[PDB]
Formats: C-alpha cells, structure tokens, sequence
C-alpha cells in the first residue's frame, strides 16, 4: 500500500500542466471566435463596400447598377450574415466553456486550499497519533509501575 | 501569442461597458463636481 | 474551393473544441484526486479515528 | 465524454426550473428589499 | 455612489455583485468561525499535552 | 489659472490630470500609511528584541 498521502501531493501537483492546457487550449477557441469576427467586419465591410457601389449606382438615372450592386451585397451580407450568426453562435459557447474553466479553477484552488489545511489536520492527527507512543511510554510507566511495585517490594 | 494578450486584457478587468460607463460617467461626476468647486469658491 | 477554406477553418474551431474536451476530461483527473481527496476522506476518517 | 461533462451538471444541483426560479426570484428578493434599504437610510 | 444623481441600475448590479462577494465573504467567515473553535480545541490539547 | 479669463476646458482637462497624479499621490499615501504601522512594529519588535 503506497501511503495514499504522496498521491494527493503528486497527483495535484499534475493540475499545474492540466488546466493551463484548458486557459490555452480555450484560447484557441477565442482566437477563432473573435479572428472570425474580423473577418465578418471584413465580409460587412465589402458589403458595406458594395452598399457604396449601390449608394451611387443609382445616382445619374442609372437603375440597374444598384439593382446588381445591392444584389451583390446581398450574396456578400449572405456571407455576413453567415458569419454574424456563427459569431453569436460561438458567443454562447465561449461564455460557457470559459465559465466552465472558472470553474473548473475555483475547484483546484480550493481543492488545494483545503489540501493543505486537509494535511494540516493530518499533521495534527500525527500528533494525536504521537502522544499515544508517549501513552506508551505510560505503559512503560506502567512498566514503570511494573517495577514500582519491585520498588516497593 | 498576441491573441494571448488579449487574454491578460481579460484577466485583468477589461473594457466592459458599464464599468468604462461607470468610470467615463465617475469621471462626469469627478469632472462635474469638481467643475462647481472651483467655481464657488472664487465668488 | 469554398468548402475547403471552411473545413479548414471549422477544422481549427474543432479542434479547438476538442482541446476545450480534453480540460473536460482533464478536469476529470483533478475529480479523479477529488476520489484521492475521497481516499483523503479516506484517511480523514482515519485522522478522525 | 463531454455528455459526460453534463453527467456532473445533473450530479451537481442542475438549473432546475424551480430552484432557478427561486435563486431568479431570490434575487428579485435580494434586489428589491435592499432597493428599499438604501433608497430609506438616506432619507 | 451608484444611485447618487439617479442611477438606480448601478446600484442594483453593484450590489448583486457584492452580494456575491459577500458570499464569498459570508463562506470565508463560516470557515474561519469554524476554524476558530478547532484552533482554540487542539490548543488546548496541546497546552494539556 | 486654467480657468482664469473664461478658459473652462482647460481646467476641465487639468483637474482630469492632477486627479490621475492625485491616485498616484493617494496611491503612495495609503502605502505609506501601511508602511507607518509596520515599521512603527517592528521597530517596536527590535526595541524589545
């Protein structure tokens, strides 16, 4: 029986390399998010491009540019909007998951908040456990009173 | 690595938008109060 | 063309989730200390004893 | 094995309707009797 | 200073928030009123030790 | 003087300046107001030490 004791010390020192690898694994998960939202501020920036190409297509009497530039933004804002709703889409998860690393942070810090105070108690269990070896030695007293009794005799 | 930056902005209280408020509008307080203090002592 | 720039990139998104899987399963080997925090209960009681 | 992440959330006290509720209408609780706590003291 | 000058929404956050602050608080106190008799028990085995 | 002659923004601005320097200077108070019990206990350590 390996003392179970070394386990908590070794396993919880194991956390150190662990949830770093969730703050940078989820970061990967930021990093895509919010490079997808640039690039949706690029996709609704050549669509708000193209609403320019429409803004004067239609200046001068000249109908169907702006019918095919807005019909153009369209396919863009498509893509826009695409983005836009993977965007939100991602904002709920991201929310979630980084508040699921909370806690799953809040966890290891009490975790090994109370394992230190856990070992503390221990520490004084030991105590408890050692002021029996000097009950012993009471016993020894009471080998003491073994030959207190020859000391009588 | 400077999206990793980013999550030191987050770490530390980022720009949200009602403590900025909170701060931009502590500010029109700071900048209001202290405006009618100086004011009313040189009358 | 399209589909490729988008299964790359949602690619990256899964496998970014998957990282995110792993702290899941990661923080499941801190629960599993939480069971050595159990086998802690464990000699807790014997610390109550 | 992340159905198994939503194991622990019904292991844990999951957001159940009433209880959220109750912590939703705790706060409404919380919120509107320390609404009037400040709004009298300054009084 | 939140509801000063009619701002009654940052008081009600500002205080939500404290709330679970105070919680924080609130835990750490049950804890160290908990601390406290165990502290002063082992003591004073330890003094009768 | 910023205000002086009827020039509003630039005591605006300036007070906006001086009270970041203030934090600054309020900053180095409440430090050194929690330097001035610590060494006066120390101090008051070494004096019995």
């Amino acid at each position: 029986q390996e003392a179970p004791e070394d386990l908590l010390e070794r396993l919880l020192g194991e956390m150190e390399l662990e949830l770093i690898e969730l703050r940078r694994a989820l970061a990967q998960t930021i990093a895509t998010f919010k490079s997808t939202e640039r690039q949706r501020d690029a996709q609704q920036l050549i669509a708000q491009r193209w609403y320019e190409k429409a803004q004067a297509a239609l200046d001068r009497g000249n109908e169907q540019l702006a019918r095919e530039a807005l019909g153009q933004r369209q396919s863009y804002q498509s893509h826009t909007e695409a983005l836009g709703k993977s965007l939100g889409e991602q904002r709920a998860l991201v929310e979630q998951v980084r508040g699921q690393l909370q806690k799953l942070e809040r966890k290891y810090l009490e975790l090994k908040s109370q394992k230190n105070l856990y070992l503390a108690r221990l520490k004084s269990a030991i105590a408890a456990q050692k002021i029996e070896e000097i009950a012993g030695n009471l016993d020894n007293a009471s080998a003491s009173s073994l030959f207190e009794r020859i000391e009588t005799k | 690595i400077l999206e990793l930056e980013a999550e030191r902005e987050l770490l530390n209280p980022p720009p949200s938008p009602l403590d900025k408020k909170f701060e931009q509008w502590e500010e029109q307080q700071a900048v209001e109060a202290t405006l009618a203090a100086m004011k009313a002592r040189r009358s």
